[PDB]
């Protein structure tokens, strides 16, 4: 009944979203607003903007001339127009032409930055100011048009890009408020928030004293609870940021009932499969795409990475061969192909496209990572240490980045030059067996016998299975052995060797040298009966392992 | 079943090289007339 | 003049960055086809030799046996390869059988 | 009476007077509810194989397979139709579906074979041939292909002998008797060549093929 409602009132707001969005060439929006309303549950043009003829005319040359790359021609003949719609394009047009020639400045620069971490952005800035005040609103009434709502979304991102937080924040809300569902809005929005105690404050704020413009908007969607870019915005920055869950159970599951062909939600529903290493499932999920969606460049990237862990070679050589037809721009399209390359054992020329996938979007930092791990296989430790290395440069918080530096020092003699690294990996994801069992192979090799104990202990608590603790069982036994304690290490010879027995019969290596030294020591316990049996269940080792219990069987036979 | 491509020809070497050689006899004669 | 203008064919504004064109290389580069070629960067006919075996690999055991030595000649004559021979003309159902026969059945002189 | 007459008339031979089945299939299709089955589609991707309509070989052929994976009915004429489009790799993948599933039956041993003719591999080619030959007698597809693989490089002796036992196992088809011929014409010996030819128009009145050799 009244979701019905909902749903004839989302298809003419989004027809809406799509229209002016469009029509005042920005794209950022536009292309989500379209692909929104396509998958909209199934259950005249609209249009009006307050120009007169005469300035409506420098609006066809205004629009023309942006589209044709010609944004700085636009600007002079947009110089002398005061309607605030307007004034939007010309310095939309400023804006764009800053951001392209800044590309063509620098494209050797692989690294974005500052090392510590202007005055041709800050003009730009001053028109906003200025213009804002003479006009005769300033946001903040009832009458407040889009445009003006537009306009403080240019501030906001011109504020963003001189690294003046917490004012454009403010000033992305009050676009929001008197506009909802502009997506590159609220994308700009999400780049500025860093941690997940600040996504709170802004939930927070959102929820108790945020209100839209209901005149601008249309009925029964101002209300929060019945809003759709709050849900969205919930599904978005509490997953990416991998922030505590919360209205985020109740949110996901409405959306999938009223996007249920929406291509973002199945590929960002397919991604939430593929953040918790549940690979399988998520394969499904993502065979849909693809299906449905044959041609979409923006989440294969994790396709094409499932595909490398489940290895399957054909597979990828018909994705990679399908993608790259497609085109050959893309961020993703560059770093589906090296994997394809990368497992043929080709390292010469998968490194290369990883750089390539790079230069496109300096923003895919995980290409990094992979590009270092190609130089190992390379035999190349030098080269790998600069390219893991600026990894944890973009961003410190990168626990794949210090993991894969750590390694390639850890392969090399250089094993206490590596443990800051692997220490520093610690903090990232102190939840995994993975890293802990490493450490502890650190520890024993620089003769910290003392250290290396505690940290095997902890690295058993986090496994999640017991079959997993028979490796790290018998190397911490020898460890006791080298602390001149043999009853100590007893009895962690007896939990090695029993996980054997709870598991029906594993027989696995590194139980058959549990029990081959757990006879010896009761050889010289002088228990014979006891020791028997042992030599027994370890007959079906390797060839040195059987013969070993073997003759121990016939001592033992004879004193029994 | 498949079906590869029917048998087709082309101008051979002897027919053009016998229009060739009249192209010179038509290109040899008329200028004898001119003169 | 008049450069701008005309729109019938893929231009310079059609693409959405401008500067991609510095590199405009990666059109021209072949993508290794799926298979085969992977056994180049082993060496750096053993790629036909490793197809074949690949696709060989799907076969029952009586029929990997049948099929472990055959050649087929032109004229339809079949020859068959025991692990004797069975050279029989082609298109009869009769000498298929046979050949499994003798290739799984029990056949003893007992003296 | 009116049905059964149009549901036998959609599997007759093409080659003669096509429009009449054309009518007859557009009948059965609207007026029952047989409008979109198995057997109506497979008559007209018949249909556009012969007149070489191969772009609606692949939307017909795309659109039954989507139900059925594996209807060897149709399957001959997909993997012509395809094999004429070059499309390697959905040829690759189809030929590695029917492996893991039908290595017995010969239409996949000949998808194989076909993917690698479609890569110019005649010589290794030729084995599959005769591999899905020897799975499935009485299958024109396999042995004509086989003597393409003869035909097509080099060895032209036993390409003679292959094509005369096509003709000979496989009586009342003109294209090997078509195929013979053209392959005499090819030893620039006339008479067999005519001859074969004559008796391929015998056989069949109505091909381009033949007409044009």
């Amino acid at each position: 009944d009244s979701q019905d409602k909902i749903i004839h009132d989302i298809r003419i707001q989004l027809r809406k979203a799509a229209t002016e969005l469009s029509r005042w060439k920005l794209y950022g929006s536009s292309k989500w607003a379209a692909e929104a309303l396509a998958g909209l549950a199934e259950a005249i043009p609209q249009n009006g903007f307050g120009l007169s003829e005469t300035e409506y005319d420098l609006y066809l040359l205004g629009s023309t001339l942006f589209d044709a790359k010609e944004f700085d021609r636009c600007v002079f003949f947009l110089k002398d127009v005061t309607n605030p719609y307007l004034k939007f394009l010309k310095l939309y047009s400023k804006f764009l032409s800053w951001d392209k020639k800044s590309q063509e400045s620098m494209e050797n620069i692989l690294t974005t930055g500052k090392f510590t971490d202007q005055s041709n952005i800050s003009s730009i800035l001053k028109e906003i100011n200025t213009f804002l005040e003479s006009y005769e609103i300033k946001i903040d009434d009832d009458e407040a048009d889009l445009g003006l709502a537009l306009l403080y979304y240019l501030r906001g991102v011109i504020l963003k890009q001189e690294k003046n937080i917490s004012k454009a924040m403010s000033s992305f809300l009050k676009s929001l408020s008197c506009y909802s569902f502009n997506w590159s809005c609220w994308l700009e929005l999400m780049d500025c928030l860093q941690k997940v105690d600040d996504a709170l404050l802004l939930n927070n704020y959102l929820y108790q004293n945020f209100q839209f413009k209901f005149s601008e908007n249309l009925g029964s969607q101002r209300t929060i609870e019945f809003n759709i870019m709050i849900k969205f915005f919930k599904l978005k920055v509490f997953e990416e940021l991998n922030g505590q869950l919360e209205d985020y159970f109740e949110d996901l599951e409405f959306l999938l009932q009223v996007f249920p062909n929406f291509t973002f939600l199945k590929a960002y529903n397919a991604t939430i499969s593929y953040n918790n290493l549940d690979y399988v499932t998520a394969e499904s999920r993502f065979d849909d795409i693809v299906k449905q969606d044959p041609y979409r460049l923006n989440d294969l990237e994790t396709y094409s990475n499932i595909l490398y862990v489940m290895q399957k070679n054909s597979k990828l050589a018909y994705l990679a061969q399908f993608v790259s037809q497609i085109d050959r721009f893309r961020p993703e399209t560059c770093c589906i192909i090296a994997n394809y390359y990368s497992a043929r054992q080709e390292h010469e020329k998968s490194i290369m496209y990883f750089r390539r996938a790079l230069t496109l979007d300096k923003k895919t930092t995980n290409a990094w990572t992979l590009m270092g791990h190609e130089f190992v296989e390379l035999s190349n430790s030098h080269a790998a240490i600069e390219c893991y290395r600026r990894a944890v440069d973009i961003c410190p918080r990168d626990f794949k980045a210090w993991f894969g530096l750590g390694q390639a020092y850890a392969l090399l003699d250089m094993h206490l030059y590596s443990l800051y690294y692997f220490q520093k990996a610690c903090t990232l994801k102190p939840w995994d067996r993975r890293i802990w069992q490493v450490l502890g192979e650190c520890y024993s090799k620089t003769g910290n016998k003392v250290e290396a104990i505690k940290c095997y202990k902890r690295s058993i608590k986090a496994s999640q299975t017991v079959d997993q603790n028979t490796s790290i069982y018998y190397r911490l036994a020898q460890l006791y052995e080298e602390l001149e304690d043999l009853q100590e290490c007893k009895k962690f010879m007896m939990k090695c060797v029993d996980v054997e027995e709870l598991l029906e019969g594993i027989v696995t290596d590194e139980t058959v040298k549990a029990r081959l030294w757990l006879a010896i020591f009761e050889i010289k316990a002088g228990n014979y009966q006891l020791a028997y049996d042992y030599a027994m269940g370890v007959s079906s080792g390797t060839s040195q392992e059987i013969e070993e219990a073997r003759m121990l069987a016939r001592e033992c036979r004879r004193h029994m | 079943m498949i079906r590869r491509a029917p048998t087709t020809l082309q101008l051979s070497h002897d027919d053009v090289t016998s229009l060739i050689d009249d192209l010179n006899e038509q290109k040899l004669k008329q200028q004898l007339n001119i003169e | 003049s008049s450069s701008s203008y005309r729109d019938s064919y893929f231009q310079y504004r059609h693409l959405p960055a401008p500067h991609h064109i510095l590199y405009a290389e990666w059109n021209q580069d072949i993508l290794a086809l799926p298979d085969e070629v992977a056994n180049i960067t082993m060496a750096m006919m053993t790629s036909e030799q490793n197809s074949n075996r690949y696709w060989n690999s799907f076969h029952d055991e009586d029929d990997w046996n049948l099929f472990n030595g055959m050649e087929l000649e032109s004229n339809g004559v079949v020859t068959f390869a025991g692990q004797e021979t069975i050279t029989g003309s082609i298109f009869d159902r009769r000498i298929t059988q046979l050949a499994y026969a003798r290739n799984n059945g029990w056949h003893e002189l007992a003296l | 009476k009116e049905i059964m007459k149009n549901l036998y008339k959609i599997n007759l031979s093409k080659y003669i007077n096509t429009e009449d089945i054309t009518k007859s299939n557009e009948i059965l299709a609207k007026d029952y509810k047989l409008a979109d089955n198995v057997d109506v589609v497979r008559s007209k991707v018949d249909i556009c194989y012969t007149q070489c309509k191969f772009n609606e070989c692949l939307e017909l052929c795309e659109t039954v397979l989507e139900n059925d994976e594996f209807n060897t009915n149709i399957l001959p004429a997909y993997i012509g139709c395809l094999y004429e489009l070059s499309n390697k790799n959905k040829l690759f993948l189809l030929s590695h579906r029917l492996a893991e599933t039908f290595p017995k039956s010969a239409i996949t041993w000949f998808s194989v074979a076909t993917y690698y003719m479609s890569l110019d591999r005649i010589s290794e080619a030729q084995k599959y041939y005769s591999k899905s030959s020897i799975l499935d007698p009485s299958f024109a597809a396999a042995w004509l292909g086989f003597a393409h693989t003869y035909a097509l490089e080099g060895e032209q002796d036993q390409a003679l002998t292959a094509y005369s036992t096509a003709s000979r196992f496989f009586p009342g088809m003109h294209l090997p008797k078509l195929f013979l011929g053209m392959q005499f014409m090819a030893m620039n010996s006339l008479n067999l060549a005519e001859s074969y030819f004559v008796l391929a128009y015998d056989i069949c009145p109505n091909d381009p093929l033949v007409l044009n050799e």
